[PDB]
């Protein structure tokens, strides 16, 4: 939803995250995609424990 | 023994380091560091180009 | 330069976590700095920490002096006297912390 705000379209390839977009992601944007990533893993590794 | 408690609780800041290392401030820190290294090098290439 | 601000973005937010422990232990100055390198080493480069190679070794539980360590050793051999520095063999390679 935050992404799409700026015009970019979040593409989820297995468990990666990408913006594809008509230019260069914000940096904000590529911010919070790493972010939610590594919390999609700690996550993961949350739900085992 | 209270050195030995406050070693452990040491020894699981590595989690707290990760989770840390997955927070916002630092992961927008390194987004605009590979930003800037990214617009170096685009601004090379493109010279070059 | 990743590397160095994992580095210091680990030293920053481990300099609160060790100055209560800095004041509390001033004795073990040393000992909590190596810590906190080591940590701050593991947050940069990503090399895993083993707790017991870092863990402090309490030889023996604190006496309250009264009465005082009585230590009767019949049998004063090497190990049994001074102690002894235990290994491990780990697929053939001897290594011990």
């Amino acid at each position: 939803r935050e992404a799409q705000e700026a015009g970019f379209a979040l593409s989820t390839n297995g468990e990666r995250l990408e913006l594809t977009g008509p230019g260069p992601v914000p940096a904000e944007l590529s911010a919070r995609l790493e972010e939610v990533t590594l919390g999609s893993l700690a996550a993961s590794a949350e739900l085992e424990v | 023994i209270h050195l030995a408690e406050a070693v452990e609780g040491l020894l699981l800041e590595v989690n707290r380091l990760d989770e840390l290392f997955r927070q916002g401030s630092f992961l927008r820190e390194k987004t605009q560091l590979e930003a800037r290294f990214k617009e170096a090098r685009e601004q090379q290439l493109e010279a070059l180009r | 330069a990743l590397r160095r601000l994992r580095r210091d973005w680990a030293l920053h937010y481990l300099n609160n976590r060790f100055e209560p422990l800095f004041q509390r232990f001033p004795q073990a100055r040393a000992y909590l700095e190596a810590l906190r390198a080591r940590l701050a080493r593991y947050a940069e480069t990503g090399e895993p920490l083993d707790p017991a190679q870092w863990r402090p070794n309490l030889l023996t539980s604190s006496s309250s002096g009264t009465p005082p360590p009585i230590v009767y050793e019949p049998y004063a051999t090497a190990p049994r006297l001074f102690g002894r520095l235990d290994y491990l063999v780990d697929r053939g390679v001897w290594s011990t912390n």
